RNA sequence: UUGACCUCGGAUCAGGUAGGAGGACCCGCUGAACUUAAGCAUAUCAAUAAGCGGAGGAAAAGAAACCAACAGGGAUUGCCCUAGUAACGGCGAGUGAAGCGGCAACAGCUCAAAUUUGAAAGCUGGCUUCGGCCCGCGUUGUAAUUUGGAGAGGAUGCUUU
RNA sequence: AAGCUCCUUCGACGAGUCGAGUAGUUUGGGAAUGCUGCUCAAAAUGGGAGGUAAAUUUCUUCUAAAGCUAAAUACCGGCCA
């Protein structure tokens, strides 16, 4: 069932004020895309087109959020002097560097074998 | 699926293998008073006598391992507090 | 003032991240990876299945939380996600279909911890009341408030919500800054790639009348 | 699938007819011990559990106490007169009860019970 | 100097440990025992109501057998045995309970004073399980109980009950709740 | 009668009475021999529910076992080690059962109920004389006590698929190539 | 044997019977 | 193998085991089945010739020809067509052909004696003393504490009197 | 709670091997730089041993008086 | 002064029992490496070999804290198919079950938690003229009764030794 | 001595054990597949395991921490054939 007016009133019971004339952008930190993300994806099964459509939506969000934070003056650029902890341990990034260097020497070894 | 006439079954004597018996409740209550309390139960009871129920439940959960066991222990110690005040 | 938020107007939001008893390694890894993104979230595990559903509100009252993110596991294979406002707000039950945690080694991107993320919604999140309620619960759950000290001060990630068929596909992307050729940013994906099929939206905290029911869901 | 030392664990069956002879002689020994009695006990008709085999029926382990009481056979006499008893099974329906009760009265109609002495 | 044997040292150190630790009240209540006079009165009554030995039982049974070859009331005896006495206390059949103070697995008797207090049966702690044993013709007896008696000394039993409930129960009433032992000083 | 109360008391092992009694006994047992004869069970409710009878032919033996690992963990339980050590000291007895009585920082103490199979009071009793049969020689060495039954995974269900009838017998059954006469 | 087993075997022994074809 | 080589060169005799089986393969005795059991016939053929059933279970293979041994409702009640709270416990009340079958029926149907249980001398003396004081008032005999120490119910004493023939 | 006293240096578990060369030790919430600021003795010994085996120091009163909350009422 | 109890010992006291062998099969503990992956370390080999402890004619397991979702099954064991399926895996090498279904064989029981309490009714030894006499064990519990798809106690009337 | 029936009477079921955290080991098996070691340590209309998106954990099915038991099964050894 879709008791729509119930969903609107429940939202009203739990809504916070989101209005750019009243609350600043940093409060919600929420930006909604104009494009509906159903026309950019013709079929669901191909991963590349779906991922680039999601990429387009998040790039739109990142650009508009960057513009609003530049208008706000809140710091955005993480500088190189700031060292903090990592989301996954530096063993994991050692592993992902390890596969990147491994496939790099695999590709260059294939190229050298074709040269030899 | 298939249609069959369900029967009413004989009452299982294995049902409620815990205790609805009054004698085991009597023995459990008497032993509690005679034996005393565990140190963690005494800490929970000294938190409950001070009104700090949230800390008591967190301490019980931490030292028991489950929120249900913590709830049961906190209710038991609150009951002990109630009868201790009634005797006082 | 023990609110742990230093701002003009405080967005007092607290999340309780919880998992059921029969969760898998994948569900537990998704729990650890998602709860790492929330400073105002607390992690506990192994909620009792036979216990009533509203007892989750009592567990949240203990930790002064007004949001619960529950990881219900069925058969040791199926993951259901409960997003609920604790005292009297609505409940959204979801089914998680395809999981790709942060431990997966092909993503090549990463972001800070408590950086206030840009919550990227879809244009269907306003053109339907049920997606509006989901949108605002996602804002109140995934959104880090202003003055919460455990937050990082420099933002570097945007969390992506997109509706494609009838489900909500969620992603996360890391800002990387490159100078423009005579600066712009590109995204590198970090972590959880997972899809949320809507099942039901209730009015009560974990009970109450059914407001939205999805009559398309085909259970595993 | 010969990765392990399968040579030390090959079981041949050249003793299949000899084991069949042994089994038949064991049945003959059971007949010699229980001379007028059948060598087997009476077992109930039960339905196969799953939906795949729900249509067919087979032999069970032993008769339910309600089935024995409804057929007029006391519980303690039943194992001593060739009927198998299973205290775990329940009837759950009026259609397995009637079938196994009919089986028990059919067994009673064709039984020659001898006095104790 | 000289060396003592090991088990004697274990005995004396178990003495000092059991008397100088902070003993819980359920165990510390057993250090308060009946006096000499009240124990003598109680044992006079219980010696009036001793059970029969094996020789007297076979002798009596032979007497009935030959009387049948060629009328009684219910026998009244001191009731003994731990589980039997506990069942008598729980069913409020016992009138007076005497508990020994040196039961080596003391768990077998720690709940007994509280149980007698709960069901309302007068109790007293006596010195010696071997004394209770001599009464019932056994080596030891953890607890004995008297339930009912012959008419000619019912009054005496009643007085004895009152005696303990005036002579032992109120002298124990405040110290039955307190921890015992300690080296303060 | 009293054994119900003792069972309820044994279920509160950190209460004041039981904690006090456990500490005093641990001190005494620590200063005794490693494997020593116990005149009577310290936990009569527990011994009685495990089959101990106050009859000639029944013996209690207290034993201390060093606790901790063997990061290679000993897959043998400390309770199984206790029964084996007692079974060698009393090589003429059959191990009936055993139970935890105490634990210290470095030892875990257990009491082992043993039965004499040559006593006439045991050989005449149809409830215990099954242990007189020679198939019950050293049950603790073959995993035939309670700890042995638990450690071998001898339970019913899908969780115990590879161990419910014996792990090595199941492995030999699954690794046997059966070739019939008519193939 | 035990007394319970002896009582059961005394009053409910294995019987002689025959099922006719 | 070394042992077997040793016995081959040893003068010690080879101890021959007789073929003693644990279980006999043929019934024996002076009963009906023993005198009609053919040792050269199988179980199924013997039970066919007797006229009895050998196996009560489901048939498990093909059999030889002539095997004969390997076998209103006001309240909707499925059991009311099955009819013909206490039942007799120690027996059942059951209500051309081969000769063994007829012999088995004959020996199973023949009349038997009962060995009626008598009463002890002291029980007869007790019932006699009970009659000499009250006569027929079984309620008074139950009330009597002196002559009826075990406080038995008047129905039990009446049954014992009827068994004694003292009414 | 385990978050009642949350630090104002906004890091977790990296060691101090980071930020040693730099004069600071991290940022803060707003984004400003946080500078580095700079009878007989043997029997009593046995009694004290077994007593130290039985001292609960986490409770204010380890040895309270027994309150008869159950045995005060008579059956 | 004397006598119990408890605990710990001695005796070339009386009656017994264990050790060693064998170990094809069986029950446990402990536990590799070569090899394969055309290299190799995860994996495999293999929960194998060697080593240690313990039985029998079989052992082990065993009368559901089971399977199942059914119109339900009904202790354990083994054969057939399930099935190279599910599941797990440098998703490579590969590893790899179980329920149901057909069959062989079928068998069920003993305790603890009860007060015999109008009667320790139970048992090991020694002495024997062998029939019944003593010491001891045991009330901190030996018999009888009962074992949760049960049971007890009264009443009741039949049926059993 | 025993079975059954009836009921204005009763009906006791195994704890350093489940379980939680953690380290090994093992398995096709993170409801950790099982086991073990360390720390903490239960319940009583209880506990265990499953079914189910279905509106809240509805329902289903069993009783762990005591024990015995033949047969069908294995067998390079023993007494033979």
């Amino acid at each position: 069932i879709n008791n729509k007016e119930g969903l609107l009133t429940a939202l009203r019971r739990i809504q916070l004020d989101i209005n750019p004339k009243t609350t600043p952008f940093s409060f919600h930190q929420s930006v909604v895309a104009s494009k509906r993300t159903e026309d950019s994806i013709p079929q669901i099964e191909d991963d590349l087109q779906r991922e680039l459509a999601f990429m387009n939506q998040a790039l739109e969000a990142a650009r508009l959020g960057r513009s609003l934070l530049r208008k706000e003056g809140v710091p955005f650029t993480r500088p190189t002097d700031y060292f903090a902890e990592m989301v996954r341990t530096d063993a994991t990034m050692e592993k992902v560097k390890q596969k990147l260097i491994e496939e790099a020497t695999a590709k260059k070894a294939a190229a050298e074998a074709r040269k030899q | 699926g298939h249609k069959t006439t369900r029967r009413v079954l004989k009452e299982r004597p294995s049902r409620r293998k815990g205790a609805q018996s009054k004698r085991t409740q009597f023995v459990r209550s008497l032993i509690r008073e005679v034996a005393g309390l565990a140190p963690y139960e005494r800490r929970v009871i000294e938190l409950l006598r001070n009104g700090k129920d949230k800390r008591a439940r967190k301490f019980s959960k931490k030292k028991l391992g489950t929120f249900g066991r913590a709830k049961r222990k906190c209710e038991e110690l609150q009951r002990i507090i109630a009868e201790s005040r009634r005797a006082h | 003032d023990r609110s742990n938020i230093i701002a003009e107007r405080k967005n007092k939001q607290r999340v309780l991240v919880l998992s059921s008893r029969g969760v898998t390694y994948r569900h537990r890894h998704l729990l650890n990876d998602l709860a790492s993104m929330l400073p105002h979230g607390r992690k506990d595990a192994k909620f009792d299945t036979k216990s009533r559903l509203y007892e989750l509100c009592e567990l949240a009252e203990l930790y002064n939380c007004n949001n619960v993110l529950f990881f219900e596991a069925r058969k040791g294979k199926d993951l259901y996600m409960w997003f609920s406002k604790v005292p009297n707000g609505p409940t959204v039950k979801f089914y998680a279909q395809n999981l790709h945690t942060m431990e997966e080694l092909h993503f090549q991107g990463n972001c800070l911890k408590g950086s206030r993320p840009i919550l990227s919604f879809d244009a269907a999140f306003e053109q339907e009341p049920y997606l509006k309620v989901i949108k605002e619960l996602f804002l109140h759950t995934f959104g880090v408030p202003q003055g919460h000290k455990k937050s990082k001060p420099f933002i570097d990630h945007v969390l992506s919500f997109s509706v494609a068929d009838g489900k909500i596909w969620v992603r996360n992307y890391e800002i990387r800054e490159v100078e423009k050729v005579k600066t712009d940013i590109n995204l590198i994906e970090i972590g959880p790639r997972f899809v949320l099929t809507p099942i039901i939206i209730q009015e009560g905290s974990f009970g109450g009348p059914i407001l939205y029911e999805n009559k398309r869901f085909i259970s595993p | 699938h010969f990765r392990k030392h399968w040579q030390r664990r090959v079981r041949c069956h050249f003793d299949q007819p000899g084991k069949k002879v042994t089994r038949r002689l064991a049945r003959r020994a059971k007949a010699a011990a229980l001379a007028p009695r059948p060598v087997d006990k009476l077992r109930p008709i039960v339905r196969c559990p799953t939906v795949k085999y729900n249509r067919r029926t087979r032999l069970g382990r032993g008769f339910t106490l309600e089935e024995l009481k409804a057929a007029g056979i006391p519980r303690l006499l039943a194992p001593t007169i060739g009927i198998a008893v299973d205290h775990r099974r329940k009837n759950l329906s009026e259609e397995s009860l009637a079938a196994n009760v009919q089986r028990l009265k059919d067994y009673k109609a064709r039984l020659i019970l001898f006095p104790r002495k | 100097m000289v060396k003592w044997p090991e088990y004697i040292r274990l005995q004396r150190q178990k003495k000092i440990l059991r008397m100088r630790l902070k003993v819980p009240p359920a165990i510390a209540q057993f250090q308060y025992t009946l006096d000499k006079n009240l124990a003598a009165q109680a044992f006079k009554l219980l010696n009036k109501y001793r059970p029969e030995t094996k020789q007297e039982k076979k002798e009596r049974l032979l007497r009935e057998a030959t009387a049948i070859k060629e009328v009684s009331k219910k026998p009244y005896t001191v009731k003994y045995g731990l589980n039997h006495v506990v069942g008598l206390i729980e069913n409020k059949k016992a009138s007076l309970v005497l508990i020994a103070n040196d039961v080596d697995p003391i768990e077998l008797v720690v709940f007994l004073p509280a149980l007698c207090r709960k069901m309302g049966i007068p109790y007293a702690i006596i010195k010696g399980k071997a004394r209770l044993g001599t009464l019932v013709h056994k080596k030891t007896a953890a607890v004995v109980a008297i339930t009912e008696v012959r008419s000619e000394d019912k009054n005496e039993l009643a007085k004895l009950i009152s005696a303990v409930k005036e002579g032992y129960l109120e002298k124990v009433e405040d110290t039955r709740k307190r921890w015992g032992g300690g080296i303060m000083g | 009668g009293a054994l119900k109360y003792l069972e309820e008391l044994s279920k509160k092992k950190q209460s004041d009475v039981v904690r006090f009694l456990l500490r005093v006994r641990c001190w005494e047992y620590r200063q005794l021999n490693v494997i020593h004869r116990a005149s009577r069970p310290s936990r009569p409710d527990k011994a009685r529910r495990l089959g101990y009878k106050a009859k000639q032919g029944y013996v209690i033996y207290r034993v201390r076992v060093r606790r901790g690992g063997r990061q290679l963990k000993y897959q043998r339980s400390l309770r199984a080690t206790a029964e084996e050590r007692v079974g060698r000291r009393c090589s003429n007895l059959r191990v009936l059962n055993s139970y935890w009585v105490n634990q210290d920082s470095t030892y875990k103490y257990y009491e082992v109920i043993l039965v004499d199979p040559n006593h006439k009071a045991i050989r005449r009793d149809p409830r215990i004389n099954w242990i007189c049969n020679p198939v019950h020689k050293h049950r603790e060495c073959r995993g035939l006590t309670s700890t042995g039954k638990k450690s071998r995974g001898l339970n019913k269900g899908h969780r115990f698929n590879k161990t419910r009838a014996g792990r090595r017998k199941t492995w030999k059954r699954h690794n046997t190539l059966s070739l019939w006469r008519y193939r | 044997v035990l007394e319970k087993t002896k009582k059961r075997l005394t009053h409910f022994p294995q019987r002689k019977y025959a099922v006719k074809a | 193998r070394e042992l077997q080589k040793r016995k081959r060169r040893s003068s010690r005799p080879t101890i021959r085991m007789p073929n003693r089986r644990k279980k006999a393969l043929n019934p024996a005795g002076n009963n009906i089945i023993a005198k009609s059991w053919n040792k050269k016939e199988t179980l199924s053929q013997n039970y066919t010739r007797f006229g009895l059933v050998a196996k009560l279970g489901k048939a498990t293979g093909g059999t030889a020809p002539g095997n004969k041994a390997l076998l209103s409702e006001s309240d909707a009640v499925p059991q009311q067509q099955q009819q013909e709270n206490h039942i007799r416990q120690h027996d059942l009340e059951l209500e051309s052909k081969p000769e063994v079958l007829r012999a088995l029926e004959r020996e199973a149907t023949r009349p038997v004696e009962k060995t009626v249980r008598h009463q002890s001398e002291r029980e007869r003396e007790w019932l006699q003393r009970l009659v000499d004081k009250h006569g027929d008032d079984v309620a008074a005999m139950a009330r009597d504490r002196k002559l009826n120490p075990y406080q038995q119910t008047a129905s039990d004493i009446k049954r014992r009197l009827k068994k004694a023939g003292l009414l | 709670d385990t978050d009642y006293n949350v630090p104002v240096n906004t890091i977790g578990n990296i060691p101090l091997s980071f930020y040693d060369s730099y004069p600071h030790i991290g940022y803060d919430i707003n984004g400003k730089k946080i500078m580095r600021p700079a009878l007989s003795r043997d029997e009593l010994e046995l009694i004290r041993k077994v007593q130290q085996g039985l001292i609960p120091d986490d409770v204010e009163d380890p040895y309270p008086d027994t309150v008869e909350w159950f045995t005060s009422v008579e059956e």
